[PDB]
């Protein structure tokens, strides 16, 4: 039933719920696809999820996910219970997970880039392969340098707007990659107040450097928001407690 | 009137608490907290009680201003009423379903308010038109339609 | 403080505070809960009135059990915009002790009955047939045999 | 053809009393397999079943241009729902249930700028007819020369004569800035209440125009502020203990 | 009693910190919720769903009427939808009413017709009920012996 899973502070953590470990299922047969599942995942003696957390899905037929960064002031044990409700047979059925949030590790990552990117909606992007294509993508324009992903969210949630299905229009994605490389000319260059104005009319954004995410990730290019962590914050001040 | 102390307590006459102010968090010992202001609670994402009561004012009024209300329980859902009666409107439709089930209609007497005529007449072609029967089961049953009767000519759905 | 009951007014008279030994008696205007995993009172709670916020949906479930509801004067259901699904998979039974039934839609589909199937000899089962009376009540009739629909006495307008 | 979809909600529509307020459906509330847009179906509102919402209620939707107008009178403090619905021309229809919140202004007695206009006529045709208080707030907002209606803020309409007081949304709350009191009053009337010709001509030919007077109000309430105060006598409260 | 009266009412506040732990103004500081209620009663509650335990069912009781609006439809599911109406049971939709899934009727409470009760000569108004093609029930009326469902008309559009 239980499961225990390790994470670290200010990273994205995606564990898929899908149908095979809720209906036990056997092994050598495939689950039929005519199945419907809706899960629901809350923290236990709560009825929902923490702040840190958000469960997604787009159908009943797709499996369900579970993603989120989870914060400092998060740290430590965290037991989430989900509760599988199939709509065919009317029948349920309960698990548990153990979350142990742990602390970052190496160095800290103080150079982040906010993108939107609108070609993808969550649900394409959670799995472990888009995601890491995309990193592998965005790694020539920031070469030098490693990226690890640090939040992702749903447009919806940033005041988006449901799209007309014309042809291809989806919602669209938050996709937040820190480094700790400086950025490049063209990263540079592209949070340029130059682009901002060329976009406030409607011209095209500014771009030299050649684009490697296309055609598989339509980018709006500019608006790329720019974050230097460099210098931190200064402490905050704390009250002593008085005689 | 102002009280600055370490820790504010209100006790019954015995000496049970029955509310308590500290440092840590406020704390109702009586088990009940009853707010008197005509806005009320306003919650933030759900709420977890076994029971909805509706006090001495004898009306419930459940509402979903502007989307859909949906109840749901895997087990069923059970509506009970000793004395009073069902009033289900709307004003696109009315789907009752059932997956495998029945439907069962208990009642001595049932009407139905609208039901338009139709001419008997030979000339119109048979196929595209059933008759309804009632076997001695309950349910009911289709069968193909004729200038005659034809209920026991089909009666074998029901054996 | 000890004693039976205790409690905070305006020199008008209204009270803001009361702390009594059966409940404690708030006089605020609107209290607001913040907390964002939700709430949970062990016991229920009293409101004549639930209303959710106009951006979102109410939705009273439970997860592993039934949902049952009790109201002796009568239960109504109004979906102004919408259909009034009811969805099952075991069986849906409509009861009415010393009542009736009214179905007053414009039209009425039943496209699941069972389709019968044709037998030469049949069976000797008395199949009765559905007819309606004059305004509008239903009634079963014995299969095709000699009369019809007739034979209903006097219990029908 | 199937029936329109609901592709996005709008749910909630702001308002505060006496303002006029306006809303423009998006363009893509609605969505039809055919005519794919919101602006080709045929929008409708409703107030609730199926009963239309009757000229003389303070919200009215223009159809053929997709907007809703409205001014919110002083005993609409509250909560009120609607329906809209959109028709194809395959006689399907999509319903969307929102609602509309008419709140008090935050500001609605710590109003700096208090005015007051005199009109010659009868007040009783122009407080029961919502088109015409609307026409009366947009001369008034052109006769001051600002294109936007949403600034002044209507608050009471009296008997006999008349009398229309308002404030500037726009003015800040505190302290009270009197240099463009005094400007707008140079630009609306002399020293003595005579209304400027500018003024005349833009109220007219709706209602005659005789006088008009400005006091204060808020932090300054004090003061008087068309050119015939004795300002100096203020609060005049020094005691002796 | 232990009563106070003031325009405002008592104020209590840490002198370690000096933060107003409780105050009565409710105005300039808000109320929070002070853990350990069991039971909540409160004029109004402006929620968002309402859920049961996960071993509980969620009782909703009442003394007068329960009245049920959702402004775009009301949605039932479950396993066994009962309505143990004790007076009438009326559905009123506008366009359509769509009794999916196989039906049942009690034949022991409706009225049915029994085997001898031909004293009726006069041939009072009835109707035969007729099940269409897409769906749609139409009465037709009945004159002689031995007639079923042959309509040249097309009542169901
Ligand atoms: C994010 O960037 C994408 C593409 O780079 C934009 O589509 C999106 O909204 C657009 O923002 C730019 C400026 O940032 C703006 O010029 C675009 O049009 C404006 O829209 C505002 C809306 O109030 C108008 O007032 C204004 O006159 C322009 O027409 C705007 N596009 C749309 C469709 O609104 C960017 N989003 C944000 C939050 O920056
Ligand atoms: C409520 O008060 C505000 C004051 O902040 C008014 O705004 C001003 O309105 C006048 C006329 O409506 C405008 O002319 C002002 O714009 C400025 O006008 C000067 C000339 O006086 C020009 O030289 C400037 O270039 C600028 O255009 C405007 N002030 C601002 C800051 O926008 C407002 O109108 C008033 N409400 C009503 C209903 O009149
Ligand atoms: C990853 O992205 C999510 C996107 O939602 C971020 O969640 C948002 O976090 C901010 C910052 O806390 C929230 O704003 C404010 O939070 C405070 C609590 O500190 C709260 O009191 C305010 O009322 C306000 O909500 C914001 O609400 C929250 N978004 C949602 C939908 O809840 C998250 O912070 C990001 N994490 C990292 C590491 O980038
Ligand atoms: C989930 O919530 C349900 C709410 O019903 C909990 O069940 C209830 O638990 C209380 C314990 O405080 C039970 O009260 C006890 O009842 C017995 C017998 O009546 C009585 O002798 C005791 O003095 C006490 O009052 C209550 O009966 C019980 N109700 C039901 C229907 O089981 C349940 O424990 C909660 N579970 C979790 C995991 O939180
Ligand atoms: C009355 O109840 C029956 C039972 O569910 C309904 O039949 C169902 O109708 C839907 C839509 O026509 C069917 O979905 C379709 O299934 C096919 C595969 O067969 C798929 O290719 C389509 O994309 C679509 O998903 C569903 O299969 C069908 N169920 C059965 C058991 O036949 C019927 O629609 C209900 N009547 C009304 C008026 O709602
Ligand atoms: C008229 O008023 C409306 C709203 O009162 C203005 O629309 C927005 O106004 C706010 C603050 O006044 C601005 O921050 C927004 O940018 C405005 N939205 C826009 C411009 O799309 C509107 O701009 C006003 N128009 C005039 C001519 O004053
Ligand atoms: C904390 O200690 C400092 C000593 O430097 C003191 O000045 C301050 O007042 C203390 N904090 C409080 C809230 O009293
Ligand atoms: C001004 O409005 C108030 C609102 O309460 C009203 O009582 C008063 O009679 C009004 N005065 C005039 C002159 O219209
Ligand atoms: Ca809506």
């Amino acid at each position: 039933q239980q499961t225990t899973l390790h994470l670290l502070v200010g990273r994205v953590f995606v564990h898929p719920l899908e149908h095979a470990t809720f209906l036990r299922l056997p092994e050598h047969v495939a689950v039929p696809p005519t199945v419907r599942l809706t899960y629901h995942a809350h923290l236990q003696g709560h009825p929902d999820l923490p702040r840190w957390l958000h469960y997604t899905q787009r159908s009943p037929y797709n499996p369900g996910f579970l993603y989120g960064s989870p914060t400092p002031e998060d740290r430590g044990y965290q037991v989430i219970e989900v509760t599988a409700y199939n709509r065919d047979s009317f029948d349920t059925t309960r698990q548990r997970l153990l979350l142990l949030i742990g602390d970052p590790e190496g160095p800290r990552l103080p150079y982040q880039a906010e993108f939107l990117v609108r070609s993808h909606d969550v649900e394409e992007v959670l799995p472990t392969t888009p995601a890491n294509r995309f990193l592998t993508a965005l790694g020539g324009l920031w070469e030098p340098g490693e990226l690890q992903l640090l939040n992702i969210t749903s447009a919806l949630d940033r005041g988006g707007r449901v799209p007309l299905p014309i042809e291809g229009r989806k919602e669209g994605v938050y996709i937040k990659v820190g480094s700790a490389t400086p950025f490049s000319t063209c990263l540079k260059m592209v949070a340029s107040p130059d682009s901002y104005a060329r976009c406030a009319q409607g011209q095209p954004p500014l771009l030299s450097c050649y684009d490697t995410l296309a055609p598989h990730f339509r980018v709006d290019w500019c608006n790329v928001s720019l974050v230097d962590k460099s210098v931190p914050e200064p402490l905050d001040e704390v009250p002593t407690p008085g005689d | 009137v102002e009280v600055q102390s370490q820790h504010f307590q209100i006790n019954s006459e015995d000496g049970k608490p029955l509310f308590s102010a500290e440092e840590q968090d406020v704390v109702v010992g009586t088990g009940r907290l009853r707010v008197t202001g005509p806005e009320g609670a306003l919650f933030e994402h759900s709420v977890e009680t076994p029971l909805v009561r509706a006090d001495p004012f004898q009306d419930l009024r459940l509402e979903s201003p502007t989307r859909s209300l949906s109840m749901d329980a895997p087990r069923g859902v059970h509506v009970k009423a000793n004395a009073g009666k069902l009033e289900a409107l709307s004003q696109m439709d009315i789907i009752l379903q059932s997956s495998e089930g029945v439907l069962v209609l208990d009642a001595e007497t049932v009407g139905l308010t609208k039901l338009k005529q139709g001419t008997q007449g030979p000339a119109g072609s048979s196929n595209g038109f059933y008759e309804i029967c009632a076997c001695p089961d309950g349910k009911l049953y289709l069968s193909m339609a004729g200038e005659v009767t034809t209920c026991e000519e089909h009666s074998h759905v029901c054996l | 403080a000890y004693g039976k009951r205790f409690e905070v007014k305006t020199v008008s008279g209204k009270l803001l505070f009361s702390a009594d030994d059966s409940e404690v008696v708030v006089g605020a205007e609107r209290l607001r809960v913040l907390g964002a995993e939700g709430t949970v009172f062990p016991k229920s709670i009293e409101t004549p009135n639930v209303r959710a916020d106009p951006f979102k949906e109410l939705r009273l479930e439970s997860p592993t059990r039934s949902l049952v509801m009790e109201a002796p004067k009568g239960v109504e259901i109004n979906a102004e915009a919408g259909n009034m699904e009811a969805i099952c998979r075991s069986e849906l039974r409509l009861e009415s002790k010393d009542g009736e039934i009214k179905l007053d839609a414009a039209k009425i589909k039943l496209p699941r009955l069972p389709r019968g199937s044709y037998t030469p000899t049949g069976t000797r089962q008395k199949v009765f047939e559905v007819c309606v009376c004059a305004n509008g009540r239903l009634f079963l009739s014995q299969a095709g045999t000699g009369s019809t629909c007739q034979i209903n006495t006097s219990v029908c307008l | 053809n199937q029936r329109p979809e609901l592709k996005n909600h709008i749910d909630r529509v702001d308002a505060w009393v006496g303002t006029y307020f306006e809303v423009k459906i998006p363009s893509d509330t609605f969505y039809d397999n055919e005519d794919t847009t919101t602006d080709k179906l045929k929008l409708t509102l409703k107030l609730r079943e199926q009963q239309l919402v009757g000229e003389k209620s303070w919200v009215q939707f223009n159809s053929n241009s997709q907007l809703m107008y409205g001014l919110p009178d002083s005993s609409h403090v509250g909560k009120h729902e609607y329906f809209m619905h959109a028709t194809d021309k395959g006689g399907l229809s999509a319903v969307d249930a929102f609602e509309i919140h008419v709140h008090k202004r935050p500001q609605g007695d710590k109003a700096p700028a208090r005015f007051k206009a005199r009109l010659a006529g009868d007040p009783a045709p122009v407080v029961n007819d919502i088109h015409k208080k609307i026409a009366l707030v947009k001369k008034l907002a052109f006769a001051f020369g600002d294109r936007n209606c949403s600034s002044i803020t209507l608050q009471n309409i009296t008997r006999g004569s008349i009398v229309v007081e308002w404030t500037n949304n726009t003015l800040p709350l505190e302290p009270c800035p009197k240099e463009q009191i005094i400007g707008l009053s140079r630009r609306i009337a002399d020293e003595n209440g005579k209304p400027r010709p500018a003024f005349s001509n833009a109220l007219e030919p709706d209602f005659k125009a005789l006088s008009i007077a400005v006091t204060g109000s808020g932090s300054c309430r004090h003061l008087q502020f068309i050119p015939v105060a004795p300002p100096s006598p203020g609060s005049s409260a020094a005691p002796a203990t | 009693k232990t009563s106070i009266t003031s325009d405002i009412g008592m104020q209590f506040f840490d002198p370690r910190t000096h933060n107003i732990l409780f105050s009565t103004d409710y105005e300039t500081h808000e109320f929070h919720l002070p853990s350990g209620v069991k039971s909540l009663n409160v004029q109004k509650a402006s929620t968002e769903r309402i859920t049961s335990n996960a071993t509980s069912d969620l009782n909703i009781k009442v003394d007068g009427r329960a009245i049920v609006r959702g402004n775009e439809g009301v949605f039932i599911m479950g396993k066994t939808i009962e309505f143990h109406m004790g007076g009438d049971v009326e559905l009123k939709a506008e366009n359509s009413i769509i009794l999916n899934g196989t039906v049942m009727v009690s034949p022991t409470r409706l009225p049915s017709s029994s085997s001898g009760d031909q004293s009726g000569s006069g041939d009072w108004v009835r109707y035969k009920l007729c099940m269409c093609a897409d769906g749609t029930l139409f009465k037709v009326q009945v004159t002689g012996h031995n007639m079923g469902c042959q309509v040249s008309d097309n009542p169901c559009g």
